[PDB]
RNA sequence: CACGGACCAAGGAGUCUAACGUCUAUGCGAGUGUUUGGGUGUAAAACCCAUACGCGUAAUGAAAGUGAACGUAGGUUGGGG
RNA sequence: GUCGAAUUUGGGUAUAGGGGCGAAAGACUAAUCGAACCAUCUAGUAGCUGGUUCCUGCCGAAGUUUCCCUCAGGAUAGCAGAAGCUCGUAUCAGUUUUAUGAGGUAAAGCGAAUGAUUAGAGGUUCCGGGGUCGAAAUGACCUUGACCUAUUCUCAAACUUU
RNA sequence: AGAACUGGCGAUGCGGGAUGAACCGAACGUAGAGUUAAGGUGCCGGAAUACACGCUCAUCAGACACCACAAAAGGUGUUAG
RNA sequence: GUGAUUUCUGCCCAGUGCUCUGAAUGUCAAAGUGAAGAAAUUCAACCAAGCGCGGGUAAACGGCGGGAGUAACUAUGACU
RNA sequence: UUGACAUUGUGAAGAGACAUAGUUUC
RNA sequence: GAAGACAUUGUCAGGUGGGGAGUUUGGCUGGGGCGGCACAUCUGUUAAACGAUAACGCAGAUGUCCUAAGGGGGGCUCAUGGAGAACAGAAAUCUCCAGUAGAACAAAAGGGUAAAAGCCCCCUUGAUUUUGAUUUUCAGUGUGAAUACAAACCAUGAAAGUGUGGCCUAUCGAUCCUUUAGUCCCUCGGAAUUUGAGGCUAGAGGUGCCAGAAAAGUUACCACAGGGAUAACUGGCUUGUGGCAGUCAAGCGUUCAUAGCGACAUUGCUUUUUGAUUCUUCGAUGUCGGCUCUUCCUAUCAUACCGAAGCAGAAUUCGGUAA
């Protein structure tokens, strides 16, 4: 018979993540010279909902 | 599909054999053509003959070794004995066979 | 059935060529051997793809097998097959039938 | 319907075979409790000792 | 009270080919088959031809192999002429 | 039916055929869906259905045998035609007669064998059971059984002398 | 529904059985004359409303093989024993 | 998988599946090893996963008996 | 999925043989 | 930075793999299916006195069993019964008489058999070797089984003889391939030796759908070629079954066969029962019931006129002419 639903998922056609409104990926700072020998300061400038 | 006292036949026509029928309608034509070629070669080839001297040779196998037959060319030996090198013999309408 | 372990019968062996005593035994088999041309052709036929390439018998109906005696001339060495009717029970050991005895206990 | 799924079809709704499917199953086969090492209502306290 | 067929024209179905059995006609005959080819031509014709080859003249064995007259190529009985 | 939302809806865009898509009906995928459409392989195969085109002359069937994944089909034999060929009073015959065999059906039989079946009569017990006399009896007397003798009515595809 | 022997129908018209595959008669070139078969001869309809002895009267008579149905049982109807 | 709430959700791991820190001298491929042979080859040992053995698991698939008696009328049967 | 061979090299300790020198193998 | 000769990848090998592919999923048959086997056979009968002969006809049987239950020779006579003998009885073992087989011979049945073909004993391997001919089934193929000889070698018996499995009529198997026995024979094609392999002759391993494929289901989502050679519905033959009506008259009915009834038997009719058949229709003749509406039949429920009664009256029952 037919290809079942959970196999069709993988070709991600109608099944890809809805992404348009997202803030961007969440990530720590790239591990540079500051963060691994000292510290570096930032300001949280906005806390915000991410669809 | 088996009947009567008939001999058993083997007619191999199970492939698309009609795609591979050669009927020589061009017998007469090719003959003419073939003859014209010869008249042409003769004329081009000035006074030379249309063919080369070929050697006697005894034919192979128990069946034909009774008979003797035109060979290919003349063996480096035979030429030498006949008082000439092979490079020349070739230009004089004589076939030579190194093997 | 129970048949004798020996038997005096005809021996066809040029020198023997008479009735001589034979030792009776029961034919078996013979290991297969690849390198028989049959096994050789079969083995090739089954390589690559295509699956079983020869038939395989299933519709078994017999429940017996004709027994075959090996008869060996103690003089002239040579052997002679002879084949029995279908039977279910074959021994060629002994225990001959007895006269007219009572049933035991 | 059967075309669509291992679970499809039958004149009553039902799985017709254990829905705990092997790890080594193949695409098209893995529906239900994959690789399930137990099954049934969990009784008693969980929490990794 | 089974099926096709309202009507009319025109089209519309055992063919050709490879290899064969029986029969028959014809050529030649222990032979036979010119047409792969060559020669030649009034040019796909008609005419001519060397070497091979095919079938036949030998059979029988798995094979190695062997291989057809005792005799008026036999005796007996019927045989047309 | 529902009508402010799992709402309706345009354009753009993605997913393509053993594939998609499916709030799941085997639904939908351009009047096509339990596998779309186009061309080609392809004049696919068909033990099955239909049709198969002028005239007259002569001869003229089978539906049976055997084998077959055989039972709407084949092969085999038979029946049929054609061609003739070797001969010719000759040899021939879906017939009779005569002589000599075989047969167990129809009839018949059952006071003949096997097997069935109605009725009595006469026998026979140290011995099948009852009952009277009994201390019993291998005692006597009735009794009913079977068995026996000579009879009697009736039967047979798998009975029979004839 | 299934066998035996023969004869048929199928493959076959013709005369008869009104009608009808298989019954009766008889098998087929185109025709003239004659005679018949099976079956008929009141009229339809070719052919004696012929001859002869009986029997039969039915307010649901009867009427020709295959064949298109009738039984037990009854009658002081009538007939002959 | 089941199908709001409420309430409840029992017994069965022998079978079929799933699964495991399990055991081990049973089975078990190719290569590799040994032995015989002039070699082709033959034989043997070792031997992965798997299987077999052992354990878990039903909101996995699913399952959740039959006969005989027994109370001061009968009936019934808590009881055997 | 599991094994073998190839990609595949370098030290060290411990086993494994000509049968208690180091070439070899785990 | 992590990782490290491990992963990875490449090639073979084992496991797993309806996720997917391709395929298959007997026949006869009073439709098909379930069943049975009439599918390969045997006896008796059907079978119509040669032979042949059908049905899912009748009563049975076969896929085995036997080192003797095969082969030869001698001796003996069986089933049964009567009359006899301590314990001993219906039945133990002894003897005599009668005894045509009333027994026994693996088995189904039928044939056969008495100094045997049965029972007891003695000696045995002819249940062997070679390759042809013949009878049944038949195509005058095969297979099975069997018959009579030829050529060996044996057995038994004093011998003539007899013996080529089982007294006769059933008890079984192609081609390919494997395996074994045979002769020490042929071939491996450049020549040899040796392994190996290949031939020739005869056996075994089996096809029971038994002249001999290698084979699970489901479809109501369904498809095609056909079939009236074939079921489901009308209609046709039949009429067991269903329904209806008689004849005889033993009984019922206080008495009394027949007012009204009517056993045991027995003759029929009907075709709104159900079966049985399978002739018509499967390139289609629209199912069940109801509604509507016509007409017809009579085996008459009512209504008209009657006859009978176990008809006093009233009521009822039986019968006739009547649709
Ligand atoms: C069952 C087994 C095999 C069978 C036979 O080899 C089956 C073969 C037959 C044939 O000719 N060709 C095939 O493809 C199959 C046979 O003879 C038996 C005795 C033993
Ligand atoms: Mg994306
Ligand atoms: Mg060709
Ligand atoms: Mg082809
Ligand atoms: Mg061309
Ligand atoms: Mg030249
Ligand atoms: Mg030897
Ligand atoms: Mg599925
Ligand atoms: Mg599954
Ligand atoms: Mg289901
Ligand atoms: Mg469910
Ligand atoms: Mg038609
Ligand atoms: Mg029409
Ligand atoms: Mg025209
Ligand atoms: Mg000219
Ligand atoms: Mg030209
Ligand atoms: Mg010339
Ligand atoms: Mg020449
Ligand atoms: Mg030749
Ligand atoms: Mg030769
Ligand atoms: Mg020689
Ligand atoms: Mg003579
Ligand atoms: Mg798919
Ligand atoms: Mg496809
Ligand atoms: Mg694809
Ligand atoms: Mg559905
Ligand atoms: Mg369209
Ligand atoms: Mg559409
Ligand atoms: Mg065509
Ligand atoms: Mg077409
Ligand atoms: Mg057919
Ligand atoms: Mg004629
Ligand atoms: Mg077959
Ligand atoms: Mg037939
Ligand atoms: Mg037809
Ligand atoms: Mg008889
Ligand atoms: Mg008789
Ligand atoms: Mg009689
Ligand atoms: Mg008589
Ligand atoms: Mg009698
Ligand atoms: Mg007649
Ligand atoms: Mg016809
Ligand atoms: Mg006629
Ligand atoms: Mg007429
Ligand atoms: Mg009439
Ligand atoms: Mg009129
Ligand atoms: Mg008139
Ligand atoms: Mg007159
Ligand atoms: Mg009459
Ligand atoms: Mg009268
Ligand atoms: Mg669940
Ligand atoms: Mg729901
Ligand atoms: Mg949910
Ligand atoms: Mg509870
Ligand atoms: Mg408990
Ligand atoms: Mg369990
Ligand atoms: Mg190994
Ligand atoms: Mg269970
Ligand atoms: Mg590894
Ligand atoms: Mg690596
Ligand atoms: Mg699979
Ligand atoms: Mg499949
Ligand atoms: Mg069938
Ligand atoms: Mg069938
Ligand atoms: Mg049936
Ligand atoms: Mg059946
Ligand atoms: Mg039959
Ligand atoms: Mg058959
Ligand atoms: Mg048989
Ligand atoms: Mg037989
Ligand atoms: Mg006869
Ligand atoms: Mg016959
Ligand atoms: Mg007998
Ligand atoms: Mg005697
Ligand atoms: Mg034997
Ligand atoms: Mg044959
Ligand atoms: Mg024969
Ligand atoms: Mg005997
Ligand atoms: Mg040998
Ligand atoms: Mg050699
Ligand atoms: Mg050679
Ligand atoms: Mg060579
Ligand atoms: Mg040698
Ligand atoms: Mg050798
Ligand atoms: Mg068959
Ligand atoms: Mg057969
Ligand atoms: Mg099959
Ligand atoms: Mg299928
Ligand atoms: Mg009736
Ligand atoms: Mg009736
Ligand atoms: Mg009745
Ligand atoms: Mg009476
Ligand atoms: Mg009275
Ligand atoms: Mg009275
Ligand atoms: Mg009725
Ligand atoms: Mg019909
Ligand atoms: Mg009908
Ligand atoms: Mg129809
Ligand atoms: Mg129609
Ligand atoms: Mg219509
Ligand atoms: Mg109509
Ligand atoms: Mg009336
Ligand atoms: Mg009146
Ligand atoms: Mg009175
Ligand atoms: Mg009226
Ligand atoms: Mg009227
Ligand atoms: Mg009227």
């Amino acid at each position: 018979g037919r290809v079942i639903r959970n196999q069709r998922k993988g070709a991600g056609s109608i099944f890809t993540s809805h992404t348009r409104l997202r803030q961007g990926a969440a990530k720590l700072r790239t591990l540079d010279y500051a963060e691994r020998h000292g510290y570096i300061r930032g300001i949280v400038k906005q806390i915000v909902h991410d669809s | 599909a088996i009947s009567k006292n008939l001999p058993i036949l083997k007619n191999h026509f199970r492939k698309h054999w009609q795609e591979r029928v050669k009927v020589h309608f061009d017998q007469a034509g090719k003959k003419v053509s073939r003859r014209n070629a010869r008249a042409t070669r003769a004329a081009k080839i000035a006074p030379r003959p249309l063919d080369l001297l070929r050697p006697v040779v005894r034919a192979p196998t128990v069946k034909y070794n009774r008979k003797v037959r035109a060979g290919r060319g003349f063996t480096l030996a035979e030429v030498k004995a006949a008082g000439l090198t092979a490079a020349y013999a070739r230009t004089i309408g004589i076939a030579v066979d190194h093997r | 059935v129970n048949v004798p372990k020996t038997r005096k019968t005809y021996c066809k062996g040029k020198t023997c060529r008479k009735h001589t005593q034979h030792k009776v035994t029961q034919y078996k088999a013979g290991k297969a051997s690849l390198f028989a041309q049959g096994k050789r052709r079969y083995d090739r036929k089954q390589s690559g793809f295509g699956g079983q390439t020869k038939p395989v018998f299933h519709k078994k109906a017999k429940t017996t097998k004709k027994v075959v005696l090996r008869l060996e001339c103690v003089k002239c060495k040579t052997r002679a097959q002879l084949t029995l009717k279908r039977c279910k029970h074959f021994e060629l050991g002994g225990e001959k039938k007895q006269k007219g005895q009572a049933l035991q206990f | 319907n059967p075309v669509d799924h291992p679970h499809g079809g039958g004149n009553h709704q039902h799985i017709g075979k254990a829905s705990t499917i092997s790890r080594g199953a193949v695409s098209g086969q893995k529906a239900g409790l994959i690789a399930a090492r137990r099954t049934g209502l969990l009784r008693g306290s969980q929490k990794t000792q």
